[PDB]
RNA sequence: AGUGGUAAUGCGAAACACUGCCAGGUAACAAAUCAAUCCUCCCACGGUGAGCUUUCUUUUCACCAUAAUCCACCUUGGGCCUUUUACCGCGUUGUUCGGAGCGGGGGCUCAAGAUUGAAAAAUGCAGCUCUACGUACUGUUGUGAGUUCUGCGCAUUAACGCAAAAACCUGGGGUGU
RNA sequence: CCCAACUGCAGACCGUACUCAUCACCGCAUCAGGUCCCCAAGCAUAGAAUGCUCUGGUACAUAGAGAAAGGUACACUCAGGGAAGUCGGCAAAAUAGAUGCGUAAGUUCGCAAGAAGCAUUGGCUCUGAGGGCAAAAAUUGCCAACUCAGAACUGCUUACGGCGGGGAAUCCAACUGUAUAAUUAAAACAUAGGUUUGUG
RNA sequence: AGCAAAGAUCUAACGGAGAUAUACUCAACAUGCAACGUUGGAUACUGGAGCGGGGAAGGAUUUCGUGCCAACGGCACUCGUACACGAGUUGUUCGGAAACUGAGCACAACGUUAUAUCGUUUUGUUAGGAAAGUGAAGGUGGUCGGCCAUAACUGAAAAGGGGCAACAGAGAACCUGGGAUUAUAUUCCAAAAAGAAAUUGCAUGUGGG
RNA sequence: CGGGGAAACCCAGGUGGAGGCCUGUAGCGAUGCUGACGUGCAAAUCGCUCGUAUGAUUUGGGUAUCGGAGCGAAAGACUCA
């Protein structure tokens, strides 16, 4: 809805900026470990509940 | 191919509804590069998008039926489906009558046809 | 509404004559006549079609001294003292104009407060 | 036959809300809000809670 | 339009649009975005051109 | 918005420092002199078409006169 | 140092200016009945466009808009004043009222509207006409039905009696003296 | 120094997208479950019943081809008989709106009662009543919106939807109400009424 | 086994790799079927207790444009609430807070407890309980025509400490028009603000005591 | 308002709109089919029928009462399947 506290809005804003994939040049480093992001949250599969 | 963005913007510029906008099926090329409300307003002005008129809902079959019912043609006993005191409430028939009687008695007393002793006798009997 | 109607009284109805008089409805037939289509065989029936089918007090084809037509230069001019509608002679033109298959060539179109104009598309 | 929405973030038919249903110059029904009214200036409750004469019913800033 | 810091008010954004940029803000309309950042729409005083300021900034 | 009664009060309002513009609206019956001051919009309704043009000539020097027309959508 | 009207109570460009203390009112609440506002629906008038036409249909459908905010002030429901005193009368659809002042005659007020205007045509919509989201013109009833806004409360069935406070308003008393 | 009408300047913070559900929430899921509020058109009709329609929305829920048996249905009929079926009229049938008449025993006199049981109902063309506001005004003018009764004439294949079957007794609880979410809604529980006890 | 409630789809033209897909001596049917999106047209449905238009709780980018089809949308997909990329939420007046009280809560104080993580704490109201830091009137001495107003001593009068708890109660100053969006608007619109207002704080000037 | 009566009082026609009244939507329940489903749409649902629907009525948000305890028109029912 419309009401949220700003401290809940700023937690919901962090998770939008974390919901981005691994870039391709990460996959080209020397001691690489990361193929995919393992933390890709989708709004329907798993709920944050802030 | 997909004229879905120009069909959504046309319903909100013409203000009508999607079953009532008419996009020209021939000029699917000139419509699909609209991309703005300014461009769809040029297509509405050019005759490539229009508002169609609404579908008809005619009262002519009711109006002819009312002219029968004003002469009392479809109001008999088999056609009456609800109660007597719902079609005409007997409180409404009493209120309408008693207001006619009291307005007449104020009319004849103000015209001084009757006396205030005659008024008060005929008021409580009404 | 005050007195009940009768079914037999639907022959004659009340047209409600004007108090002052002379409400005049011109119909300009200049574009379909001079530019071909309407000859002086149909334009002589266009002045006839209103004298034959305009209703007056419910009855058809019996107007006498209440509707007058008189046919000006290219204009059919309906002068009347009975309360007709301007929207009635747009209707009564389209019946004539449908009867001769001319209602895909000609628009009747409002120009002034008391005149029409048959024009092409 | 035109159907209207609330316009002022509150959507409950309380005595404070009481909307007014008006037609605009752009030919649309909107939903405007009726002001609450005052009962008016009164005589004390212990003297018969009666409305004074010559005094107007003015609510909060119109008073 | 600027991203500003999210803990400024509209009064101190106008005063920063005077000291940095030699223009006069008549109206600021701030907006904390779903990104988390505060965005301000800053209308100039019609004695100052918006493109002439935006070329000097360069954008 | 308010309304001016006489002409002695119209010329006092057009002498004011806040009066940005007088808007002149020619109705088919009357004319309207709509002085836009800083709080209210004052309107003088002159019903006579000949006395209206005489009133326009008395607000010549340094107040802004505007002929109100129907601005189309294309000016935007 | 406010001031008119026997009186109900009136008069606001800037003194009819201020509030230690006090007392009221507002906020502040309530059925059903009847009357019902904005608005909706219908009908009636017409204008513009559209739809139908072998026949019929003075025809069917769409549209016909007016926001806040001011300003000036005809109704129909409350309260009251003054004058005549009346004890049968006035009044409601309805369970009632009157020498503790009915009814008439004149009034003062309050509440809900109506009306003229400023806004506001410059806007809106639908048409259409002319050499490009272009222009010039043309149009802007109802003793019908439904409406809880209101009338409306010391106001409901009741061994049911229907929140509070901030904020504000007026007075008393004082100052101005 | 007080005040009026005006003017001059400034008017800070947070929310604001989208959803609110036969896909956006909860049930593990885009689950026939659940989930508070506002606006609410036409015709039939007593009508927020029910049936259909302009506005808005939709054609999305795996489809195609297609006479098995057997199923399941918010699907029907069935001659003669008419509960003989069965633990049991379970299931279906039947009754049905409205108006006029009529109605028993019992009774706490309030009811029982829509008791029971009879009759009428269309379409059409008319005739009567039931009113307003504008000038023996006990009468001349004009006009809206409906409702009921009567009358000829004419037709029925008894023909949408919606809508009690009824009666005679016995048991139990007075009544409306509550009540084992997910096998028991009862005669249980509550109830008013009655009594008792403790207490200054 | 099944993918059987919520009636239902048909047509042509385009789009698309998804066709009209053939070793001979074959005219076509009998050897490329099925399925997708968009617009037009036809046919229906929902039927205003709506597969309408907005809100709370809940969700938190699902919004919007553009690409795109690996996996997901139990059939299908060229579609998507999927995926990638880029955007998108504008307020003096709207909702909240600043700033109300209610059912209640329990900080301070006091008591208790081996232990505060316990109790009391609205029946007008804390605490064996000196919780008022505000200030009438006057005195002191720079200001305005015996009244004000502005600065520092003395002292009438006010018992009963703080803070929460209502986005449906109280309170609350803005309304239309817009050609202003791809997406926001009673929020954006700048000199003819499309405009018309209301309100708060502070200030000049004019005028009045 | 009318009628009867010497009186006590009776008799009739309206008015009025009372009720934990009745039929019946929504809402709130859940009687019967011992219907459908029973590796379901569903760890309790679907369908028709049924109870009630101005009241001891339904409901949102807020608050207050819990583990040998809470609350209970009482079924050992309910206290996050
Ligand atoms: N004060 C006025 C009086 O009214 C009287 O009028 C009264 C009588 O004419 C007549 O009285 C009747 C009467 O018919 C008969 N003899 C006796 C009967 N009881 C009365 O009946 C009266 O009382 C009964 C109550 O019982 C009421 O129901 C009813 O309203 C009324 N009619 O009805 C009238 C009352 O309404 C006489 N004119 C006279 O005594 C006198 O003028
Ligand atoms: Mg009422
Ligand atoms: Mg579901
Ligand atoms: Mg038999
Ligand atoms: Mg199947
Ligand atoms: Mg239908
Ligand atoms: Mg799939
Ligand atoms: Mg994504
Ligand atoms: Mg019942
Ligand atoms: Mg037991």
């Amino acid at each position: 809805g419309r009401f949220k506290p700003l401290a809940v809005k700023k937690k919901y804003a962090k998770k939008m900026n974390q919901n981005k994939p691994v870039p391709y040049w990460i996959r080209l480093r020397t001691g690489n470990r990361i193929k995919w992001n393992e933390k890709r949250r989708h709004w329907r599969r798993t709920k944050l509940n802030y | 191919v997909s004229l879905k963005l120009q069909a959504r913007l046309a319903s909100s510029i013409l203000g009508c509804g999607r079953a009532r906008v008419w996009l020209d099926p021939n000029e699917a090329v000139e419509i699909q590069n609209a991309n703005s409300r300014k461009s769809v307003r040029k297509l509405i002005k050019d005759g490539f998008i229009i508002r169609k008129p609404v579908k008809v809902h005619s009262r002519a079959r009711w109006r002819k039926m009312k002219e029968a019912k004003d002469m009392g043609r479809h109001n008999g006993v088999g056609r009456r489906e609800g109660s007597r005191e719902a079609r005409m409430p007997s409180k409404e028939l009493w209120m309408r009558r008693l207001r006619i009687l009291r307005r007449l008695l104020r009319k004849y007393r103000a015209d001084k046809k009757i006396d205030r002793h005659v008024y008060r006798d005929l008021y409580v009997r009404a | 509404v005050a007195v009940r109607a009768k079914v037999g009284s639907r022959s004659y109805v009340r047209q409600k004559q004007l108090a002052k008089g002379k409400k005049v409805f011109k119909i300009d037939c200049s574009i379909p006549a001079a530019d071909g289509i309407f000859s002086e065989d149909v334009l002589g029936n266009f002045e006839q079609f209103f004298q034959d089918n305009t209703k007056l007090n419910g009855r058809k084809g019996k107007l006498s001294d209440k509707v007058r037509l008189s046919m000006n230069d290219n204009v059919l001019t309906i002068s009347t003292t009975m309360a007709y509608r301007k929207k009635y002679f747009k209707y009564l033109t389209k019946k004539f104009l449908k009867k001769k298959d001319l209602r895909d060539w000609i628009r009747i179109l409002a120009t002034g407060k008391g005149t029409y104009q048959l024009k092409y598309f | 036959c035109p159907r209207v929405q609330y316009r002022r973030r509150m959507h409950y038919a309380t005595r404070g809300n009481r909307m007014k249903m008006v037609r605009t110059p752009g030919n649309k029904l909107v939903m405007q809000k009726r002001a609450k009214r005052s009962q008016g200036i009164h005589t004390p409750w212990v003297l018969g809670h009666k409305r004074l004469g010559g005094t107007k019913a003015l609510r909060h800033i119109d008073a | 339009t600027f991203i500003v810091d999210s803990r400024a008010n509209k009064t101190e954004i106008k005063k920063a649009m005077r000291k940095l940029y030699q223009v006069k803000a008549v109206k600021v309309n701030t907006l904390i975005r779903p990104d988390g950042l505060k965005k301000a729409y800053i209308r100039l005083s019609a004695a100052h051109d918006a493109l002439d300021t935006a070329n000097k900034i360069g954008l | 918005p308010r309304e001016i009664k006489t002409l002695k009060e119209f010329l006092a309002i057009c002498s004011r420092k806040d009066a940005r513009c007088v808007k002149v609206k020619h109705n088919p019956s009357a004319t309207k002199f709509k002085v836009r001051c800083s709080r209210y919009l004052y309107t003088l309704v002159v019903n006579d078409k000949k006395k209206a043009d005489k009133i326009e000539r008395s607000i010549h020097p340094s107040v802004k006169k505007i002929a109100v027309t129907a601005r189309s959508h294309a000016k935007t």
